[PDB]
RNA sequence: GUCGACGUACUUCAUAGGAUCAUUUCUAUAGGAAUCGUCACUCUUUGACUCUUCAAAAGAGCCACUGAAUCCAACUUGGUUGAU
RNA sequence: UGACGGAGCCAGCGAGUCUAACCUUGGCCGAGAGGUCUUGGUAAAAACUCCGUCGGGGAACGAGGAAUUCCUAGUAAGCGCAAGUCAUCAGCUUGCGUUGAUUACGUCCCUGCCCUUUGUACACAC
RNA sequence: CAUUGGUGAGCAGCGAAGGAUUUGGUGGAUUACUAGCUAAUAGCAAUCUAUUUCAAAGAAUUCAAACUUGGGGGAAUGCCUUGUUGAAUAUUCUUCAAGUGUAACCUCCUCUCAAAUCAGCGAUAUCAAACGUACCCCGUGAAACACCGGGGU
């Protein structure tokens, strides 16, 4: 009385759970702020709290400006910058041949606040503090972040050219 | 169960589903006794496997046969041929095998029509 | 047989449609000969395959008449039958067998109480080239089809001009014997697949010096078939007429037999189209 | 292609010419274990004499003749499905 | 549709010829109350529902 | 009749900045969490094993003795003072 | 190879929200277009089996001369039903089914057409 | 009217101190029957041990051996093969070199079907209910040929 079809028994690859590539196996719509109009950003008002790049500080030095003193006469308002930990870690990263921007970068008014990351890498560390809160200012002058935040609304994005600083999705420029 | 056997019988384009079943001797076409078979003339080209192995071998039986398609004698084509196939069917299945060999031994001398459907497919020459 | 002969059909197509794929490949296969031959430069998406290089090198070894007509065309005979309507008028049973003799092997079958079905299938059965069936208005045969049985294909003449050659005088009786052909004015694509269609109906290689030809001519979108028989004089080749004059047309052309009436179309007379007079071959 | 003969020549293209394969390929059985678990039971053959082993090769040439054998039980049972036995072939 | 009566391969095989049946025309008949249970009352069922 | 020259028209060609996994320690980097001889209970996943449905098909075959289950026949008990 | 009237039973293809007529008297409603009703005229399965009854033309014409052509089995012929598929046909065409034979099926004598006249291929034989 | 469908009541008929279905286990067959054991010309079978040993005979490729490998390409390090350096007195050991040498080791192929199911979708259809049209009936109401609800065909 022995079934018919019997074959010898082996093992499965595609269904088995002992081997290592077959071991693997509430929707989220962030809310658009509150703050926020349809770009305009009705919160943000002076004094601003504005991120900083390494680039920031590099094209800075070569453009003969002062950080604080030289961000007011863009800005026309008072600013508080402030650098992360991750921005920080970059400029000691750039080296020796950078080192006259890692004395300007610690200046005790340009703040630093802390940052919860695995990582040096701040270029993506500066993009998630905006979107999670959107009150921030940033000041880049990399080409690759600029598009990453003039895809963001309503977060004015600040860069360095010729002489001074340039804001440029502020609606408040003067 | 019911012991029955199904045999076809087919002519021009008439077919004829012979139902053959133990029982005690009746023989209906179309809900009919074959005693009212239509053209009249052509009633004994139906008698002829009732009349050829001998009527004794019909005293158990029962032959429902119902026929659609054909004409008015190629019906009668299909009757002869769809008993004569439901009789020598049912002695292979229900009665003994030597019956059937005298069967086929008499409905082939007789008329070989009754079993194989004489079929005239074309020839190109 | 039945089985056997529709499998065969599924796997043509299945080669057929397996070449329109390949045929790409086919293209691809010629640039990379004539590089290696003759010339530097080398394509942007024939450069970045390493399939097709490692797919070349078995490749080089590679290298006309219909594929239908392939296997047989020039070694066996054909074998016709022409074959009439359905309950003939007495004059195109006359003219079913002036078809009987235009073509070498060729025999009269008179259809009556048969079904295209079972003409058919007792046709592919005994093994024929193809089929000829006429048709007519009041006499006058106005249609005919040559339809190759192989699952091969099917071509529907109309044709206008006709005289029958019982009409004339009693001047004989025709050569029969294997006729040159003559196809004039057969440019198109399309055109040719009426030549492949047609030249196989007759006995393949005929003698240089036999005395009857047989014209296909082609001006103005009719072909125009005549029978001829010459005699070549001291200067001048001198030739007269017998047989039927012709003007003929296709309309449609399946690539099943005649039988099918659900195969694939590869032509049809468009009538109603803006352009319908303007072009040839359409 | 003349490099289907090193590309395409795969062990599944050879083991799909299988009988069993075939008999699902050409919807006999329905699925292709129960193919198997009807050419061990002896059903089917090819032309006059029935084939046993399930790992019979066919050729393409040879894929039009199998059928079921005849007066199965197997062969009976799709006979009456369209209502058309005929017990004289004792199908 | 048509294409499919041309190879219907009559040697095909399903498991299910067994539940479904033919009509004497040649087209089968599916049931009006379709499930497997709704067949035919038994007399032990007729006998509560009377 | 076809092929050049020129003109026109379209198609196509270059990317860069990081992070992690890749060496039986180590992918090159110190900005990084993993060194323990286990005893229980809960929960989940997968596999056999016995029956088994869609739903069949085939029986390593035949006899002899003993054992069991179901279904009536029979008998007994309860049952219109109410069995199902 | 009749004429009529009942009774008997037999097919197979076919199913696009698409399948279909003209002319006329008259009423009523409506601003009209038209609506609605009225009225008359003109066009437009069979053979088969069974029973009952019956026994010159309205001039050309009582089955078609000489000649002449087609035709070998589901064929000739008889019968009706259907559809109208980009050509072709509606003065008809093509399908489909029913009933279904006679006479050849030989021979190159005649009338035509054709082939060959190195055996080349390999035995043996001629 | 027909069931060639399911259930279930009865009768004729067959009918020797009962009948039918299904199944567990063991035995005898499934080829043609000359006994068990061991150290076997004999002994045991209550047992071979305080005779179980000696003697005899017995050593080939002077060191043959993957007839066994899925297919392309490679093989650093291995291994094999040959060549060589160096030491012990032709072999042994050692060092380096080379091999369209490789059944170690790298790599691509040897999977992705002229396939079938299940899930979505959903037509020809079907059963029921409601709703719509006409028609009589009942309640409510004083009553409306009811402009209120309801029932019925
Ligand atoms: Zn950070």
């Amino acid at each position: 009385t022995r079934k018919f079809g019997l074959v010898k028994r082996t093992l499965n690859t595609k269904k088995d759970q002992r081997l290592k590539k077959n071991q693997e196996n509430t929707r989220n719509i962030p809310q658009v702020s509150s703050a926020l109009f349809f770009q305009y950003n009705q919160a943000i008002k002076p004094p601003y709290q504005v991120l900083i790049d390494t680039n920031f500080i590099n094209f800075s030095i070569q453009k003969k400006v002062d950080i604080v003193r030289g961000m007011m006469d863009c800005l026309l308002a008072k600013c508080n910058p402030l650098i992360t930990d991750c921005v920080m870690a970059e400029l000691e990263k750039l080296g020796p041949k950078y080192r006259i921007a890692l004395k300007l970068a610690r200046d005790p008014r340009i703040k630093r606040l802390s940052c919860s990351h695995k990582g040096t890498y701040a270029d993506d560390c500066l993009v998630h503090r905006v979107l999670q809160h959107k009150c921030y200012i940033v000041a880049t002058n990399d080409a690759g972040l600029k598009q990453r935040i003039r895809k963001i609304p309503g977060i004015p994005l600040m860069s360095v050219g010729g002489h001074a600083y340039v804001i440029e999705k502020l609606p408040d420029v003067f | 169960a019911v012991p029955s056997v199904q045999t076809f019988g087919k002519k021009k384009s008439a077919t004829a589903v012979a139902h053959v079943k133990a029982g005690k001797g009746l023989i209906k076409v179309n809900g009919s006794p074959i005693t009212l078979v239509e053209p009249e003339i052509l009633r004994f080209k139906v008698y002829e496997p009732l009349l050829l192995v001998g009527l004794d071998k019909f005293s158990n039986i029962d032959i429902r046969v119902r026929v659609t398609g054909g004409g008015h004698v190629s019906q009668v084509y299909a009757i002869r041929q769809a008993i004569a196939k439901g009789l020598v069917a049912y002695h292979q299945k229900y009665v003994d095998e030597q019956s059937k060999n005298e069967l086929k031994k008499a409905f082939t001398s007789y008329d070989r029509t009754l079993l194989i459907a004489d079929s005239r497919r074309p020839e190109p020459k | 047989m039945l089985r056997r002969q529709a499998r065969e059909r599924r796997e043509y197509l299945y080669r057929k449609a397996q070449e329109l794929q390949d045929s790409q490949l086919q293209q691809k296969r010629q640039i990379i000969k004539q590089a290696l031959a003759q010339g530097k430069p080398l394509p942007k998406e024939l450069a970045e395959d390493e399939s097709l290089q490692k797919d070349f090198r078995y490749d080089q070894s590679l290298k006309q008449v219909d594929d239908e007509y392939a296997a047989t065309s020039g070694i066996m005979d054909p074998r016709i039958i022409v074959t009439t309507s359905r309950d003939p008028s007495t004059r195109l049973s006359q003219f079913a067998k002036e078809i009987k003799l235009l073509f070498p092997n060729a025999v009269r079958l008179n259809r009556g109480n048969y079904v295209m079905p079972n003409l058919v299938d007792a046709c592919k059965k005994s093994g024929t080239t193809d089929l000829v069936v006429l048709h007519e208005h009041r006499g006058v045969p106005t249609s005919l089809t040559i339809s190759h049985f192989p699952h091969g294909p099917t071509a529907q003449f109309s044709l206008h001009n006709v005289v029958m050659r019982h009409d004339i005088i009693n001047a004989g009786n025709q050569s029969e014997v294997n006729p040159h052909l003559i196809f004039d004015n057969f440019t198109t694509a399309l055109g040719k697949r009426v030549v492949c269609i047609l030249k196989h109906l007759f006995n393949a290689g005929p003698k240089k010096d036999s005395e009857r030809v047989i014209t296909f001519a082609n001006r103005g979108d009719f072909i125009s078939v005549r029978q001829h028989v010459y005699v070549r004089t001291r200067e001048g080749v001198e030739i007269a007429e017998v047989g039927p004059r012709f003007e003929m047309r296709l309309f449609e052309l399946r690539l099943g037999t005649l039988e099918n009436k659900d195969a694939d179309v590869e032509w049809q007379l468009r009538r109603f189209i803006r352009t319908a007079n303007k072009k040839d071959y359409l | 292609k003349i490099s289907d003969l090193e590309n395409k020549v795969t062990v599944s293209a050879i083991c799909r010419r299988r009988l069993p394969v075939i008999m699902h390929r050409l919807k006999m059985a329905e699925t292709i274990q129960d193919a198997v678990k009807f050419i061990e039971q002896g059903h089917v053959r090819v032309g006059p004499n029935l084939i046993n082993d399930p790992a019979y090769l066919v050729t393409r040439n040879m894929e039009d003749y199998v059928t079921w054998v005849d007066n199965s039980k197997i062969k009976k049972t799709l006979l009456r499905y369209r209502n058309q036995i005929d017990d004289f072939d004792f199908s | 549709l048509r294409e499919k009566a041309k190879e219907r391969n009559p040697d095909e095989y399903y498991h299910a010829m067994h539940s479904r049946k033919t009509d004497a025309k040649g087209l089968l008949i599916s049931s009006r109350h379709g499930d497997e249970e709704d067949e035919s009352l038994s007399m032990d069922q007729v006998k509560l529902l009377k």
